[PDB]
């Protein structure tokens, strides 16, 4: 282990690199969320994330990413807080508001792949940028009582239609029940009500059909 | 004993050291076991025992009433206490049972499938362990005190048979020919024994106080005629070279085969050199015997100092072979002991007596 | 019938015999070393040693001595395998080929006989007429040599003395004279005889017997000028010649018995002596004209615990040690200021007697990492074995923030790389390699103030630099620019991959393929790829003169690997990798003329496709996960072949063994980047870089075991890893002499904190046991807890019992007193480690020694002397009995799988004790009724209980299928050739179901695994064929060498495959491979044996 030191160490690597570089991604994160085409280019953004991970600013960079997604998901609840919509149309509204969060939050992962796997993966306390997305969506949108109410009452009301012989949007149901399962609120919120309601209907149908 | 375990663990002492030291410790602590029993099946006394050479599992026994039990010493049960159940038996109801006392039962060496026996009915029968049927029977003109098969010979399968005539008989378990005889003794031949080391060296003890080693290949007498005083009282061999003062009725080569222990009715043991018949003057004190037939005794194997277990009256005596010290005196029987056989695998001793018992001695702790 | 595979991961490293003499040729000076089975020949050059051969004898080499008959130009060699195979080896070199030809071989085993107490003693007449062996007590086997014995027809000469301590041939007697020390009830008596071949019997000795010391335990036949024999002992060194008698009782040698001797001078004027304590004396004989005047013993100094030492020349004495490291010391003519004339020159690592070991996944990888408690009294130490392609780190540098490495031939004339180009975030630094000295220079033409994506030598004696702004071409002399291709619209370059004559840069979506021409970068073509380019490579392949007709690319949005023909950028092939993770580094490379396109995703997953260079058709899509962080595939050359180094958090090398890629861990915490740095000061090195440092060191040509060493200076006994506390629990056992004082500073005396066990239960030299707590990063003993006076800690297990969450160190001790033979009083202490403190949580006095313990479904399962009682951890926190079991001789070893318990009795050899939970009592499912003295026992499967007895054997008990079902059946039998101390499930690598490492007393670390019956039959046929083909060293039939051997039993090996014999199939030339595969093709079987070699 013959250590060597026979060097001259003149330079300084970053000028004002972390503050300016984050503002580059911050626009890119903002542009990605609003589906606007990215003025800057991913490789510059990815390599920018790479360099910021060298300066050990991964924790602060992780937090400042959260404020970006935190402050966009909340911007999406307010249209759903307007009750000028019926149940069926609403489900497509929230479902699209979930599919977009998946498409977007995949993109924000691709740019931030280095941060996601170097820093966050080792920090077992923190969740990945993906599960980060579900947590934001769950608490700030789906955990809304009015949205949760008019949502689960949505899915339930279609199944009751489906049970009575109607044709319903199976794809829409699959996404929502996929949406709830990913957010993990499927079991607590929807499974109990669905089993509860299902018990009633077939119990009513059973006694009804017996004498008929 | 943890010291031995650590020494073996760190490679200091060879594993041989712990093995032999522990075997010696177990044999020194030998005691009768009420945590083990052997089923009573013989009407009369037990004259002989021979644990099988390989695997040390089965165990024959020649009762004085002609019944050849075949025990099984493996604790097939689950409890700490068990009894060695008798697997088979050549009962009196058997068509070919021995009419009188069976005094030697020996396993056919290198083949547990067969075993041999011989009785005062002047017969030596080759028994098949599986079907219990006489493969070959040799009828002699006179009784058969003791017989022995070479435990080392892979070449021949002769069987020295010491009848109460003066002539040692050699019976061949291959194509039958008891013609070969070894002349030179003067009275009955109470105990014979092949050499565990050399194929063709047979040591025969008689009742005229002579122990002779025969090279059965040689057909012109015996190699050696053992003499008490190593030739000090030199006299030509016509009435001299007597290995005892009375009948000599027991032989047992040491395990290595380098020394021929002899016990006789003059109440002494003597550790004779097996290559030139020179008494090595090991004292052994006074050993009591008065039997008038083959006295069986065996010598330990796989122990630091070789022990010898000689029936001593109604007790088993444990002497150290090469020093003559008396280790102890196992004491559990009600009549004279006729045969003790050492279970080399676990340092256990089975000693049939004249009181129909077969007491299994085992170490303590 | 069970089926198993036994292979030797670590070859034995204990030296049980070493001789010196002219074995290779007349003028040589060899130093043969008889490791347990290995025979490592050496040559004593002026410095160190020059190993010349290493042949594995099919035997435990018990006797080794060099003798030179009359007419032989160079010394022959006589070897006596512990199974009593005797062979007269002769060295014979034919150019490159080295063959240990066997002059004469034979077996010298007597069918019946007590193996001698002191062990095999084999000696040779100094005039070389006979070889005297004393195998069995009472007999003295003599081998003639005057006749030409091609079978070594020995003849037994009877001995009238039954306990011979040591025997040596005397010097200068007209008749071959032995001079031995034997013990008879009156004491010990030296004696002599005149062996005589014509008579085949001894005769009267040249000088009659004499009385010797009560512990005279050795003989030294002094050479011709003096004659006679010296006789060492506990307290005296008596010299005898029949009429002369010079006896002294030096005070220094009283301390510890002398065990090994050697002759320094050919006239025997001076003698070396080493003792158990480790001292190194020097016996000096003073001569008169000749006769002998007086004897003197001088303490040269200290060395390892010398089992067998030899004098080579110039004070270079090789202290071969079974317990410690086989040192190699220099005898200074004058003192070293410490009164020690001995200064350790070299050292050979020796995994000494492995008392016990534990496999731990230290560093949280997927890699097993053994931790053995090798060594003994003074040489006790921890060895940390971890196999791999380790980094012999030559030079480490502190340089945080490195982001790329490249080598540069900054001087066109020079062949080797004299300059290394780092690259940091937003800048670049050039490093100049001028010898081992390394200084930073300035390469004019390279912009320092930009990050670099590539820079290296290219065609036409020119460099190149591809910053984030502009590809730059620099004239290598006088180092000034000649061309600067820039993006036409002034955008940053995102990717770049250059080679000797081609540069392709992907700016965002658009490519630009430049062809380097002399002082001219000519943009041949370009294109606009659909989605943003992720990574790409143009590495040359085939035999094109640095003109790669392919340019593999990976793209961002539609995650996919492609191959674009050059210069037209025609899409020959596309391949959807799949997943949501983009490719990050894509590499085109050749492996034994088999092309591959290794593409590594950004999640750590790696793909390799079989590339067709002409048509670019990816086939054989395979995936391998090598890590988690994004990978960086950099090529490098090692020993005339090109490998691939996958820099990640788990640095992995990729190389192709027999047309099959092998992914091997590199023993390093992290490697961000790399570059093959072939410098003058570091030829054929790798400049491995990480977050904080820059390292250099040649990579292992072949991977190997790497053995750290943590000296304790006190013999360890047991080890356990307590993960939650992050520390090992080691039961050291140091020696004290007197009160009591320590003979040397041991780890137990050098711990950060300590404590003496104040226990009220119970109310020369001794052992003062301890329970060390070793930090599992620094390997610094955190806490050393001393046990009671006269207490032996035999067992140690780390577990959490009952329902409480705490994890406890549990030690089962046993009080020892000299008067008794087996211990009576013991206790089971339950320690807890917390906050750098070791508290006693419980205590449970028992009625015997606690030999072995194993946590059993949260219930402690002790083993008091002859009983196996299953304690229970009560909520009150005191162990409470549940059920006992008394049907044992002495239960020493316990191993568990589920609820079954395997008890290794001292001599009944197994007991498949099963715990019936519905009833709360043990039930003996089965037993094996053979008298196999055990050493360690382990469980493989539901019905495969491996066991290792003390006669150097292995056996496999198989639960059969009435009462005969209670008999465990021995199905496997195999004469391992070592004393197995410990088993432990695991492996050292991330086909063979199961894997059971096991230590030995010689240092061997084998590895037992199960096999399918099909491969068992195949490999058994292979083994028989190889035996028929390969010629062994001593012509020892392999079936005999592995025959399960014990003094009372001998059976052929079955249900076991000798792993080393199969692995030898790799190292046999092709024609003999074809012979071995005379009746399936050779390459298939090479592949099979490779799949087997992968396990260890």
């Amino acid at each position: 282990k013959l250590v060597i030191k026979n060097f001259r160490d003149r330079p300084r690597l970053p000028d004002n690199y972390t503050q300016d570089t984050w503002r580059k991604l911050h626009e890119a994160v903002r542009a990605v969320q609003s589906s606007t085409s990215i003025r800057y280019n991913l490789e510059e953004l990815y390599q920018a994330v790479e360099n910021l991970c060298s300066h050990k600013v991964s924790p602060m960079l992780y937090k400042q990413l959260r404020q970006a997604c935190e402050d966009h998901v909340q911007a999406q609840i307010l249209p759903f807080r307007e009750d000028s919509l019926d149940s069926v149309l609403f489900l497509k509204k929230i479902n699209t508001c979930w599919q977009d969060h998946c498409r977007q939050m995949i993109m924000i992962r691709s740019i931030f792949l280095f941060l996601d796997r170097t820093y966050v993966l080792q920090n077992s306390t923190l969740p990945s940028i993906w599960d980060m997305g579900l947590e934001l969506f769950r608490t700030h949108i789906i955990s809304d009582k009015m949205v949760q109410s008019k949502t689960i009452d949505g899915i339930l009301l279609l199944i009751e239609r489906e049970r009575s012989g109607e044709a319903v949007d199976r794809s829409l149901l699959r996404s929502l029940l996929g949406m709830l399962s990913d957010l993990q609120v499927y079991k607590d919120s929807f499974e109990l009500k669905f089993l509860e309601e299902t018990n009633c209907l077939y119990a009513a149908e059973g006694q009804r059909l017996m004498q008929e | 004993m943890l010291g031995f375990l650590s020494a073996r663990q760190t490679g200091l002492e060879d594993p041989l050291r712990l093995r032999r030291a522990e075997s010696t410790r177990r044999v020194l602590g030998l005691e009768l076991n009420k945590d083990r029993d052997v089923e009573r099946i013989h009407g009369g006394g037990i004259n002989t025992l021979d644990i099988e050479p390989v695997e040390g599992r089965y165990m024959l026994s020649g009762g004085s009433d002609g019944v050849i039990v075949l025990y099984d010493l493996e604790n097939s049960s689950r409890q700490s206490y068990y009894t060695c159940k008798a697997v088979c038996s050549i009962g009196r109801d058997h068509p070919d049972v021995h009419r009188y006392s069976v005094e030697t039962v020996q396993w056919y060496p290198h083949d547990t499938g067969m075993f041999t026996s011989s009785s005062f009915d002047k017969t030596l029968k080759v028994w098949d362990t599986n079907t219990l049927q006489t493969a070959d029977v040799f009828n002699f003109e006179e009784t058969v005190y003791s017989h022995h098969m070479s435990p080392v010979s892979t070449k021949h399968c002769l069987v020295a048979v010491g009848t109460r005539g003066p002539k040692v008989q050699l019976c061949d378990l291959k194509s039958g020919s008891c013609s070969h005889i070894l002349q030179g003794h003067r009275q009955e031949i109470l105990a014979v024994s092949w050499s565990p080391r050399y194929d063709y060296i047979l040591a025969t003890a008689s009742a005229d106080s002579r122990v002779k080693l025969w090279d059965v290949r040689r057909a012109s007498g015996c190699l050696i005629t053992l003499d008490q005083h190593n030739g000090k009282k030199s006299q030509a061999v016509e009435s001299a070279n007597t290995a005892h003062n009375g009948k000599v009725n027991g032989l047992c080569f040491t395990s290595d085969g380098l020394h021929l222990l002899t016990v006789g009715t003059d109440n002494r043991m003597r550790l004779w050199n097996s290559s030139n018949g020179e008494n090595t003057l090991v004292n052994y004190g006074k050993v009591c015997n008065n039997s008038k037939k083959g006295l069986k005794f065996t010598v330990s194997c796989g122990c630091s100092s070789e022990f010898v277990f000689v029936p001593y009256g109604s007790t088993i005596a444990v002497y150290t072979v090469y020093s003559g010290e008396q280790i102890t005196m196992l004491k559990g029987h009600y009549k004279t002991v006729d045969c003790c056989v050492f279970q080399s695998n676990f340092q256990e001793l089975y000693s049939g007596s004249r009181d129909c018992n077969i007491l299994a001695w085992v170490p303590s702790l | 019938m069970s089926y198993n595979y036994v292979v030797t991961a670590q070859k034995p490293t204990a030296v049980n015999g070493c001789v010196t003499g002219h074995f290779t040729s007349a003028e040589d000076l060899n130093l043969l070393i008889a490791k347990n089975t290995r025979l490592e020949i050496y040559v004593v050059t002026a410095e160190g040693l020059r190993p010349v051969k290493e042949v594995g004898m099919y035997g435990k080499i018990a006797v080794m001595e060099l003798f030179r008959p009359k007419g032989e130009s160079k010394d022959l060699l006589f070897i006596l395998t512990a199974k009593y195979n005797a062979c007269i080896l002769e060295y014979k070199q034919s150019g490159e080929s080295i063959d240990i030809i066997t002059r004469a071989h034979g077996n010298v085993q007597d069918r019946i006989g007590r193996p001698s107490e002191t062990g095999i003693i084999g000696i040779i007449d100094p005039e070389c007429r006979m070889i005297g062996l004393r195998l069995y007590d009472g007999l003295f086997k003599v081998i003639p040599l005057d006749r030409d014995n091609k079978e070594l027809k020995a003849f037994n000469i009877r001995l009238e003395e039954l306990h011979v301590i040591d025997v040596k041939f005397l010097y200068g007697c007209q008749a071959p004279t032995i001079c031995f020390v034997y013990q008879d009830p009156q004491g010990r008596h030296v004696k002599t005889y005149e062996v005589s071949l014509r008579e085949k019997e001894f005769n009267k000795g040249p000088w009659k017997q004499e009385n010797v010391e009560a512990e005279a335990s050795m003989v030294i036949a002094v050479p011709e000028p003096f004659g006679g024999a010296i006789i060492i002992g506990q307290e005296s060194i008596t010299y005898h010649n029949g009429d002369k008698y010079l006896a002294i009782a030096p005070p220094i040698i009283k301390q510890s018995t002398i065990v090994c001797h050697n002759r320094v001078d050919p006239n025997g004027s001076r003698y070396l002596l080493g003792d158990m304590e480790g001292r190194l004396f020097m016996l000096l004989l003073e001569k008169e004209e000749v006769t002998l005047k007086d004897l003197r013993v001088e303490l040269l100094g200290e060395t390892s615990i010398a089992e067998c030492l030899t004098y080579l020349d110039n004070g270079v004495v090789f202290v071969g040690s079974r317990l410690g490291d086989s040192q190699l010391v220099k005898l200074n003519v004058d003192s070293n200021e410490q009164g020690s004339y001995v200064v350790a020159m070299e050292t050979f690592t020796n995994l000494g007697p492995i008392v016990d070991m534990c496999v731990v996944d230290l560093e949280r990888q997927g890699q097993g990492q053994l931790v053995t408690c090798s060594g003994a009294f003074k040489e006790g130490s921890l060895r940390i074995i971890r196999n791999g392609i380790g980094i012999h780190e030559h030079a480490s540098i502190d340089l945080p923030g490195i982001k790329g490495l490249w080598p540069l031939r900054s001087d066109p004339n020079r062949e080797t790389d004299d300059t290394l180009v780092l690259s940091f975030v937003g800048q670049t630094r050039v490093l100049m390699l001028n010898g081992e000295e390394v200084e930073e220079t300035e390469l004019m033409g390279f912009v320092d103030d930009q990050q670099t994506f590539f820079c290296g030598n290219v065609a036409h004696q020119q460099l190149i630099q591809i910053t984030s702004a502009s590809v730059r071409l620099v004239s290598q002399e006088p180092k000034a620019l000649v061309s600067e291709w820039k993006e036409p619209q002034a955008k940053n370059i995102s990717v770049a991959s250059c080679n000797s004559s081609q540069v392709v840069v992907a700016v965002g979506r658009a490519l630009y393929y430049l062809q380097i021409h002399p002082q001219e970068l000519r943009q041949i073509s370009h294109t606009e790829m659909e989605h943003e380019v992720a990574c790409l490579d143009i590495t040359p392949l085939g035999d094109s003169n640095g003109l790669s007709p392919l340019c593999a690319i990976g793209l961002w949005t539609d995650i996919s690997a492609r191959i674009l023909k050059l210069p037209s950028f025609e899409l020959l092939h596309k391949e959807m990798l799949g997943g949501e993770i983009i490719p990050r580094s894509i590499l085109m490379t050749t492996f034994e003329s088999s092309h591959y396109l290794l593409c590594a995703l950004g999640d750590g997953a790696l793909f390799y496709f079989g590339l067709n260079i002409e048509t670019g058709l990816l086939s054989d899509r395979k995936k391998v996960t090598l890590g988690t962080q994004p990978t960086v595939l950099r090529t490098f050359r090692s020993l005339s072949t090109t490998n691939v180094f996958a820099c990640s958090d788990r640095p992995t090398v990729i190389y192709s063994s027999n047309h099959k890629l092998v992914f091997s861990n590199v023993n390093l915490k992290e490697v961000n980047y790399m570059c093959p740095l072939n410098s003058d000061g570091y030829p054929d090195s790798l400049a491995l870089a990480n977050n904080s440092t820059l390292t250099i060191g040649t990579i292992d040509e072949i991977q190997k075991l790497h053995i750290r060493t943590v000296p304790l200076y006190e013999s360890p006994r047991k080890i356990c890893y307590q993960e939650v506390s992050q520390c090992f629990g080691v039961l050291s056992s140091r020696i004290e002499v007197q009160g009591t004082t320590a003979l040397r500073p041991s780890a137990s005396t050098q711990a950060l904190s300590s404590s003496v066990s104040s226990s009220k239960l119970f109310s020369e030299e001794v052992e003062v046991h301890n329970l060390l707590i070793i930090d599992q990063h620094t390997f610094e003993v955190l806490h050393a807890h001393q046990f009671l006076q006269n207490e032996y800690a035999l067992s140690l297990v780390s577990c959490k019992l009952g329902k409480d969450p705490n994890t406890y160190f549990i030690v089962g001790t046993a009080m020892v007193y000299p008067e008794e033979a087996e211990p009576k009083q013991g206790r089971i202490v339950v320690f807890q480690y917390s906050d750098g403190k070791l508290q006693t949580v419980a205590e449970k006095e028992v009625k015997g020694a606690v030999y072995s313990m194993v946590e059993f479904n949260g219930k402690l399962l002790a083993s008091i002397n002859s009983t196996v009682r299953l304690y229970e951890w009560t909520t009150e926190k005191e162990l409470r009995t549940e059920c006992n079991h008394y049907n044992n001789i002495m239960a020493l070893y316990l191993k568990t799988k589920g609820d079954f318990i395997l008890v290794g009795d001292l001599m009944r050899s197994v007991l498949l004790l099963a715990y019936k939970p519905m009833e709360g009592n043990f039930e003996e499912i089965a037993r094996d009724f053979n008298p196999n003295w055990m050493s360690a026992v382990e469980i493989l499967d539901d019905d495969n209980f491996l066991g290792a007895e003390n006669a150097f054997n292995l056996f496999v008990c198989q639960k059969d299928s009435d009462e005969e079902r209670q008999h465990l059946q021995e199905v496997g039998l195999f004469h391992l050739g070592e004393f197995v101390n410990v088993f432990c499930h695991g492996s050292l690598v991330m086909p063979t179901q199961g894997s059971v490492l096991f230590g030995t007393v010689n240092g061997m670390i084998g590895l037992v695994t199960s096999l399918s019956e099909s491969w068992y039959n195949l490999l058994l046929d292979m083994q028989n064929r190889l035996n028929k083909v390969i010629k062994s060293v001593g012509k020892i039939e392999h079936s005999f060498w592995r025959s399960f051997h014990t003094e009372r039993k001998t059976e052929p090996a079955t249900g076991f495959i000798d792993g080393d014999l199969i692995e030898s199939f790799l190292d046999i030339s092709r024609p003999k491979m074809q012979e071995v595969v005379a009746n399936a093709t050779a390459d298939d079987l090479i592949k099979v044996v490779e799949e087997l070699t992968r396990i260890h």
